[PDB]
């Protein structure tokens, strides 16, 4: 519905901060794993024995 | 005459063709507007008028369709370019526009009349009243008239080395007509192309004529050979207009220093 | 249609708020998990229980 | 009152907000006083036909619409997007009066988003049209006993007209596939037909003189403002202003803005006209709302004592003291001028 | 048919930056460090 | 994550500069072009 | 390296900027200026407007 | 094709002529067109009512197609 | 509406005319002229990032 | 008015321009549907009470 989008454009920038909040949440989720797991600078390998 | 058809040329529009979308003053803000605009780096026609074959008339004045707007511009030196006549069908029946530049008068005329096969103006004043009205026979039913100061305030070339860059954007919406202009000299013209610079176009008149316009025609101002009818060297550019979204950057003084398109490229959309 | 748009927009805003609250809770849990990993896997912790 | 308790514990409390009430009101309008020629439009001997509706250009004049309300006892004045009295009150820039004559059956066709033979063929209104339509009976004025044929209306055309577009086409209609370039038998037809107004018809078929006004309210130059007395401008004071209908309260001061000749209204980051141009003798002016802020109380507790201290949040003491007779809100609520020394904190 | 309905209403899911294989590699590296080095690898060279 | 256009994939490993998703990251490296890895 | 403090400052500034720019939203209204509406619409319609 | 098609073609053609006379700004010629056309609608209402439509009573038609 | 019309295996009963999904929106429609069942799906849109 | 007639109309094509071009005097106040949109989209059941 193009006309619905046209009339929604009059509502101002409301999807901007919603998109920003969702992107920030996604980045936070990525950083959570990056911080909890990537705590070693080297990938140590167990010996064959 | 038996003029031979010339191949159309194209030129990059660059970052040209931006005008103030409203009378409201904004300073030090990055405003985004949705209006008719000329896309950045767009192909624009490169019509060039000159005395071909060293004395043969060149009728490079085609009936360019108006569509939604034009970006008429030139690197004109002296007053040889005149006339921005419009017309739906370009006959006696159809009501049509008329914009002469006789000396220092625009004389905006909206009347329906017949048009000559090759309308033109005479730059030199007629001796001893003037035959400059050869473009049309006589107006029949006149609806609107407007006389004012000339649309150009540029000084004459004098010795030379400098030419004007009169840029015009014509917009016809909701039974209205609007005019924007801006002039500036040019330093080097070896490629004969629009400079890679930013220029802001300001409104100067609004025409409330609610007329159907579908074709655009331009005229020339040549008096006589100095065989037949000849003129000097000149060129004008036309750029078609389509709806676009533009982000305008106002400075402290309120002029548009630069602007960025929204659909030219992914970087532009990101901006 | 404005009534419908307002309702849908409010529903989206409520969903975003719930997502933000859940993201804050998950971030707290991830910070606790990272602290536990650092203090128990990378070393021996004298903290009781 | 804020805590809803007769006893207040010690601490800081935010009660309300203080605002400098305007000292007076000033109205600024263009000083041109010539009356607009609306009487000529509404009193013309004969109106133009509907297909070729006349367009009238109105500028640099003051228009009093009250004459329309008082006179012409029979009229229809249903208006779009503006109140009548407020229309008399507010300002305009591009006012245009169109006049034509149609029957009383199709008077409703002069409206945005409506279909009909005149609506589609003769005169079309934009969907976002702002302005009034004025219609009145003209059976006495425009109906000869034999018949009135001067008024012509269009009935056939290939495509509908855009809003605010006038067609004076007289070419032969293309009713059929075959071209004829002239009126003939099978299918040639003619685009516009004629009226036959006579007094003997009923009210539905009686002629009606319809006048429509085109209005746009951006009002940057505001050359056709209505009848309003212009008072002397007041600078550097919280005074109500009426610059070309821009009702509001604030402090007007000289501006460093370099307005371009076409530019008339200044604005800010968020849709606030912080700069205005005087409709009178040219003067670029800034608009700033007069001093406001939060009001806080530093009571040490009701039990300990009734003495209180007031903290005005984020306002310089010099320009907004307590002893000014301007009565900056709550006239009875006022601290003593020199009860204690006034301390200016960050 | 459940994810498709949400996707058709503009409700997409962004994949995580770290795949399961990389998380498993991190866990294996942590196991190797805590087995072959104790707590020394957590405060410098293993 | 999806379809990537404008970058070249290389059989090399580097630190993540621009996180694309699912273990792919992009960077501006050597003439000069955007590389995904 | 002070990403967190500048990030918090940017969040606060962006929230304030969004809140002040939200006044440009028509929300489906005839205009975004209360004074203009009160100067052109009658109170019966200006109330809902 | 009976007679209604021809009658309405006659109506449209003489309405076009009425427009011609009105634009020509000559009164009597338009008035005689008005009498002729009103006689035409009288013929229309007579024919639609079931009564036979006269042919010689109405003025001689032009070279209609 | 706007979408891609394809063949549908969703067996419409003789009285059945329309067809919805879990998302409480129309998903299938029967042709008003021929007794043919179609499922309407929006053409792929996705999202773009730079 | 007390014994208002009820007429059932169905399985037919409806054109509402007859009420528009003809019947010069009327009152076409309508609820829940635009007049042109009344004439445009498909209905199923119409009840006529006079
Ligand atoms: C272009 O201009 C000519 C000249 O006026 C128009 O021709 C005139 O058209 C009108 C209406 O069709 C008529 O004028 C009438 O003429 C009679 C004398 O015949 C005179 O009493 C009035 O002046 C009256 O208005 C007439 O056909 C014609 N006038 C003449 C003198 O030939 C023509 O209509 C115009 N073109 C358009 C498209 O309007
Ligand atoms: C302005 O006039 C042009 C004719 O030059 C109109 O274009 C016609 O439009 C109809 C319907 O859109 C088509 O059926 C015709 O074929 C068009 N004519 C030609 C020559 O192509 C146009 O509709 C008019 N109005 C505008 C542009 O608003
Ligand atoms: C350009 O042409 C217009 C129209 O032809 C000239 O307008 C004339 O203005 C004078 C003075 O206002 C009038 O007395 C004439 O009636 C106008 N029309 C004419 C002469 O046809 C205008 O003067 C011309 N420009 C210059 C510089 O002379
Ligand atoms: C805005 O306007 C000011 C005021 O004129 C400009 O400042 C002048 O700039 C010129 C050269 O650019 C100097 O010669 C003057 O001395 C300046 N005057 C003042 C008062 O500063 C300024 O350049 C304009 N443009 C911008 C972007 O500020
Ligand atoms: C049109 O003309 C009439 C009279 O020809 C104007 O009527 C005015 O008001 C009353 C009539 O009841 C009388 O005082 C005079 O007839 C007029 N007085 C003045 C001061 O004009 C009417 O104002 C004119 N204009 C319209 C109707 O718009
Ligand atoms: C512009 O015209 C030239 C001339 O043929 C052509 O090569 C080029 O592709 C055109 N560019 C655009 C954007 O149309
Ligand atoms: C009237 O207004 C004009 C506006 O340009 C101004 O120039 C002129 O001085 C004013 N005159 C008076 C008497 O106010
Ligand atoms: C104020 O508080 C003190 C502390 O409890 C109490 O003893 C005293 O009675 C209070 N004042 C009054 C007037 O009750
Ligand atoms: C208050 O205003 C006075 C006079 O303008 C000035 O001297 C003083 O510095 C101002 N104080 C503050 C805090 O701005
Ligand atoms: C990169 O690896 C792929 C395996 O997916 C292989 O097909 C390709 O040839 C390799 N390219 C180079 C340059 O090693």
């Amino acid at each position: 519905s193009t006309e619905c989008s046209n009339l929604l454009l009059q509502y101002g920038s409301f999807c901007t901060q919603l998109k920003r909040a969702l992107t920030g949440i996604a980045v936070e989720q990525d950083k959570n794993t990056q911080e909890v797991f990537a705590q070693v600078k080297q990938i140590y390998k167990t010996p064959p024995i | 005459t038996t003029r031979t058809q010339l191949p159309p040329a194209y030129t990059n529009s660059f970052t040209r063709g931006v005008y103030y979308p409203d009378k409201v003053f904004r300073s030090s803000v990055l405003h985004s507007t949705q209006d008719l605009f000329l896309p950045f780096f767009s192909n624009v026609t490169w019509f060039h008028v000159i005395s071909g074959t060293n004395g043969t008339k060149r009728f490079d004045n085609p009936v360019l369709p108006f569509n939604d707007g034009v970006y008429f511009a030139s690197i004109e030196k002296s007053n040889i370019i005149r006339g921005w006549i419009f017309g739906t069908t370009l006959d006696s029946k159809t009501q049509s526009l008329l914009i002469v530049n006789n000396a220092t008068n625009v004389v905006i005329k909206v009347c329906e009349f017949q048009f000559c096969n090759d309308p033109f103006l005479d730059h030199k004043n007629n001796k001893s009243m003037e035959s400059e009205f050869r473009v049309y026979s006589s107006a029949n039913n006149c609806t609107f008239e407007y006389v004012s100061q000339p649309f150009l305030m540029d000084l004459e070339g004098k010795q030379g080395n400098f030419k004007n860059l009169r840029e015009f954007v014509f917009k016809n919406i909701d039974g209205y007509f609007k005019i924007y202009s801006k002039h500036t000299p040019i330093i080097v013209r070896e490629p004969e192309d629009l400079p890679q610079g930013f220029s802001a176009l300001e409104p100067l008149v609004d025409l409330p004529i609610g007329i159907n316009i579908t074709r655009f025609q331009t005229l020339l101002a040549l008096h006589r050979s100095y065989s037949g009818w000849t003129a000097g060297a000149a060129a004008y550019y036309v750029g078609y207009l389509q709806p676009r979204t533009f982000l305008l950057k106002y400075n402290e003084n309120g002029t548009i220093t630069d602007a960025v398109d929204c659909a030219l490229d992914p970087l532009s959309e990101t901006k | 249609i404005d009534r419908l748009i307002t309702g849908r927009l409010q529903s989206l805003q409520t969903y975003v708020t719930q997502q933000l609250i859940r993201a804050a809770e998950i971030r707290a849990s991830a910070n606790l998990a990272a602290t536990k990993m650092s203090e128990c896997v990378l070393g021996q912790s004298k903290r009781v229980d | 009152c804020t805590l809803k308790s007769f006893t207040v514990e010690k601490g800081i409390y935010q009660t309300s907000n203080f605002r400098v009430q305007p000292t007076e009101s000033i109205v600024r309008f263009p000083n041109i006083t010539n009356l607009c020629p609306f009487d000529e439009v509404f009193n013309a001997t004969r109106f133009a036909s509907v297909y070729a509706w006349n367009r009238k250009r109105i500028s640099n004049c003051v228009a009093d619409y009250s004459v329309l309300y008082n006179l012409a006892p029979f009229f229809t004045f249903k208006c779009y997007g503006v109140s009548p009295t407020k229309l008399n009150d507010l300002c305009f820039t591009n006012v245009y009066a169109d006049s034509f004559v149609i029957r009383g059956d199709e008077v409703r066709q002069i409206a945005p988003g409506q279909t009909g033979n005149i609506a589609d063929y003769n005169y079309k209104l934009p969907d976002d049209f702002t302005g009034c339509v004025i219609a009145w009976n003209s059976n006495k004025l425009d109906s000869k006993v034999s018949g009135n044929y001067n008024y012509l209306y269009r009935l056939f055309r290939k495509s509908n007209l855009k809003p605010f577009e006038r067609d004076i086409s007289t070419e032969i209609y293309q009713a059929g596939n075959k071209p004829c370039n002239g009126v003939a038998g099978f299918n040639c037809y003619f685009p516009l037909r004629s009226y036959s107004f006579r007094p003997t018809y009923g009210v539905g078929h009686q002629p009606y003189r319809v006048v429509v006004l085109s209005f746009e309210l951006l009002h940057a130059p505001a050359t056709v403002c209505g009848p309003k007395k212009s008072t002397n401008l007041v600078k550097n004071k919280c005074v109500n202003f009426n610059f070309n209908g821009l009702k509001g309260t604030g402090v007007l001061t000289e501006s460093n803005k370099k307005f371009l000749p076409f530019q008339q209204f200044g604005r800010d980051i968020a849709d606030t006209t912080d700069a205005v141009r005087d409709p009178q003798t040219l003067e670029i002016l800034d608009i700033t709302p007069c001093s406001f802020g939060g009001v806080s109380v530093i009571t040490p507790g009701t039990n300990t004592s009734n003495q209180v201290a007031v903290l005005y949040q984020g306002v310089n003491c010099t320009e907004v003291p307590v002893a000014i007779h301007a009565d900056q809100l709550t006239p009875t609520w006022r601290v003593y001028s020199t009860g204690s020394n006034v301390f200016q904190t960050r | 048919d459940l994810i498709c309905a949400q996707k058709f209403k503009g409700l997409t899911v962004l994949p995580p930056l770290l795949t399961d294989e990389m998380i498993a590699q991190y866990t294996s590296a942590l196991l190797a460090g805590t087995i072959t080095s104790g707590w020394t690898f957590g405060a410098g060279a293993a | 994550a999806g379809c990537l256009i404008g970058a070249e994939y290389v059989n090399n490993s580097y630190e993540c500069d621009i996180p694309i998703g699912a273990g792919i990251c992009a960077s501006y490296q050597t003439s000069q072009s955007i590389i995904a890895y | 390296a002070l990403g967190k403090l500048q990030d918090v400052v940017n969040h606060n500034a962006q929230a304030l900027n969004t809140l002040v720019k939200q006044l440009s939203s028509k929300f489906g209204a005839i205009s975004s200026v209360l004074n203009d509406i009160f100067s052109r619409l009658d109170p019966p319609e200006a109330e809902v407007q | 094709t009976n007679m209604l098609e021809a009658l309405q073609q006659r109506l449209q053609f003489y309405h076009g002529q009425v427009a011609r006379a009105a634009l020509e700004n000559n009164s009597g010629k338009a008035r005689r067109f008005g009498r002729i056309v009103k006689q035409y609608e009288d013929a229309i209402k007579l024919y639609k009512a079931g009564k036979p439509v006269p042919y010689d009573e109405l003025p001689v038609p032009p070279g209609f197609g």
